[PDB]
This record gives C-alpha cells, structure tokens and sequence, in this order.
C-alpha cells in the first residue's frame, strides 16, 4: 500500500466518520519517516482530536454521573461506575501517548529549523495532548504532565510571536489553547485572560493584512474572555 | 469548561 | 451480578459507547434469563446504534467505486465484515435465548425478537450480493411474516410495536423485495388499523410511527 | 431509502 493510497484511506475514514481508521491510516503516514503537508497535518490533527474527544465526552459524562453516586453514598452502584471511569481513562491516556510518541519521534524531530509553522504546529499538538491527560490525571501523575503542557506551551509561543504574524490561524489557535491552560488546569485566571485579551488585541490591528478560520478563532477568544469576565 | 480550538 | 451490567448499559448509553453497550445486554442476555421491558430497549438501542454506525459509513463508501477503485472496495468490504459480525452476533442472541426461551402465550416479547430479527437480516441484505443475498431476504421474509401474523392476531393495532412492526416490513418489501404495491398495501392497512382504533391510545410513540407510515406512503 | 422505525 503506497503513501498516497494511505492519505486516500484517511479522507475516506473522515467522511464515514470512522476517526479510527483514520487516525491509523495517518498513523502510518508519519512513520515513512517523512514530513506532512498542510492537508495531511490537518488530517493527523482531525483524525486524533476527534479519537480523544470521544473519551473526553464520554470521561465527563461518567465524572458527572461518579459525583452523584458519591453524594449519595451508593457504593454497591458506584464500583462499576467508578470502573468504567478508570477503562475509558486507560483509553484515552492510550491513545496520548501514542499522539505525543509520533511527535517527539517523527514530527518535531524532524522539523528544520527554518520551518517555523510546522513546529509550532507540533509544539501545539504537544501541548494539547498533554493538557489533556493533565484533564483526568491527578496527585502525582498530573504534576508531570501540567509540567510537560507548559513546556510544549511556553516554547511554542515564544517561537510564535517570532516568525508568525498576529492574524496566522496557528498562532492564534495556541494563544487560545494556551490560555485554557492557563485557566482550566493551572487554576490562573489572570495569566488566562491576559494571554488572551494579548492575541486578541495583536490581531484586531492587523486584521486587514489576514479569514473565516482566524475570526471564529478569535470569536472564541472573546468568547473565552466573556466567560472568565 | 472552556472554548479550545478545533 | 447481572444487575450490575445492566447499570453498565445505562451508563455506556450515557456516554454513548454502544460498543461498550451491546456488550453488557450481549453479557446479560447470555444468563438465559428474560428480559424486561426497558431491558428490551436497551439491547435493541444498543445493537441498532452499533448496526447504524457500519451502516452509515458503509453508505458513503459504496458510493463512491459505483490503483484508487481498489482500496476504495476493500474499505467498503472490512466496514461488510464489520457490518455482518454485529449482525450475527445479535441474531446468535435471538435464536439461541431470546426467541427460544419466549413464552407461547407473550407475544409481545414474540413480535419484538421477530420485528428485530427480520431487521438486522435486512440490515444484511443492504449490503449482500449473490448467493449469501437470496438466504438473508428469505429470513427476513420469514421473521417479519411470522411476528405479523402474531401481532394481526393478538395486539392492538395501535401498539407501537405492531405499528413498528408494520413499517420495517413495508420499508423491506419496498427496499429488498421492490414489491412497491405489497409495501403499500402492507403500511395502508396497517396504518388505517390503527386510525379505525385512534381512541384507543404513552400515545406519541405511536403517533410517531403512523406518520412514518404515511411520510413513506407519500414517497410510494 | 425509506423511513424505517427509530
């Protein structure tokens, strides 16, 4: 099966809404130990954050559900609830570890450093996988990977405001994911909100050297800013 | 829980 | 502990992992013990969703083929596999528990195996060609007859099982059997049972079916 | 394709 056949495969998954398929089809794009366009970054990128979205929906449905049970005091009910908590988390750590291996290894590896827009990409993805486990770890496992999220963070914003412009969709995207992180697993609200009101503001001046993508990522942005206001 | 991007 | 896995089915359905559903009324069906009736539902939402997800991806491949046509049918045939399994899997439920162990006199449970057993082989035949097509028409056919001459007989014709019982069968001489007539004759009299009998009717699960009957008599 | 039961 050659390279091209593979990507074919990932666009078909898409449609047919198999996240699966085609996280593996894409998968196996990354390790012919090559570099990945615009479209089939976005298809790496689609194809996992759907496959871990599934059990971040699913994870918080049965949080909801482990909460109620506990106020209740329903422990007969609550060992398989509370079960089937811990299987779907193993699930989702599962497929993290498998997003980041195929970073670290693959895709920053493999980055020169003249291709700026790839690593912040990649740093971003790192970012967010880890904030992600960083979503359903805790005590000692979660201070490693909130570790591991704001390195991947910090350093992609630090190469973002270099060689990208403030209306890139990318470098607007991890100032908002950033900024969720700030607020959602760090528990700083000032630090959130100021790294999100910088973003915005950066590219309300240039909007005009930008379309669709970058204004409802700031639309989420000043939705963010709303919600943490 | 918050906004993040797509 | 079998009330255990059925509260493993609700909380799947609530995080919609009807993988992880089916699984549990697949588990809880396998203790040779009846079902209730929102356990009933359960295993049929359960398999349903399953059935659903293949078969919607199966439809915007085969799509497509009617060095690139090749991988575009061996995807559709692995989604077939996929799409068969599930179907076996609960039909292996309803012949050797569900339907075996049916009462003479419980129709209701009688017309809602049959009703869901002629559907996952019409469910096959979407997908079937050739030899393996004509044996699961025939099954269907023969599942779908026999909970009609129950529900006919035996049950109101407002109950929305036999309402439901009646659409899937029409949909099948319509889809499979391209009978358009005995499609709209078997929904015609059907649906006007139930409206001779209206006073009769927990009513909008029946409303509901009745209006499909109608929205498909209008497409016939 | 026609509407079958839900």
């Amino acid at each position: 099966v050659d390279r091209e056949q593979l990507v074919q495969k990932a666009r078909l998954a898409e449609q047919a809404e198999r996240y699966d398929d085609m996280a593996a089809a894409m998968k196996n794009v990354t390790e012919l130990n090559e570099p990945l366009s615009n479209e089939e970054r976005n298809l790496l990128s689609v194809a996992y954050k759907n496959v871990v979205g599934a059990r971040r929906s699913s994870w918080r449905v049965i949080s909801s559900i482990e909460q109620k049970t506990s106020a209740d005091g329903n422990e007969k009910k609550i060992e398989m609830v509370r079960a089937y908590r811990e299987k779907i988390e193993k699930e989702l750590e599962a497929v993290c570890q498998d997003v980041l291996s195929l970073l670290d290894n693959y895709l920053i590896k493999n980055c020169s450093e003249t291709q700026y827009e790839s690593k912040v990409f990649y740093l971003k993805m790192k970012g967010d996988y880890y904030r992600y486990l960083a979503e359903v770890a805790t005590g000692e496992k979660r201070a490693t990977v909130v570790e591991s999220s704001e390195k991947a963070y910090s350093e992609a914003h630090e190469i973002s405001k270099e060689h990208m412009q403030p209306t890139h969709p990318i470098r607007l995207g991890l100032a908002l994911n950033y900024s969720v992180f700030y607020y959602e697993i760090q528990n700083a609200p000032e630090q959130a909100c100021h790294l999100a009101k910088t973003a915005f503001d950066d590219a309300i001046a240039e909007l005009d050297t930008l379309y669709k993508d970058s204004t409802l990522i700031m639309q989420l942005l000043r939705d963010n800013l709303t919600l943490w206001t | 829980r918050s906004l993040s991007a797509p």
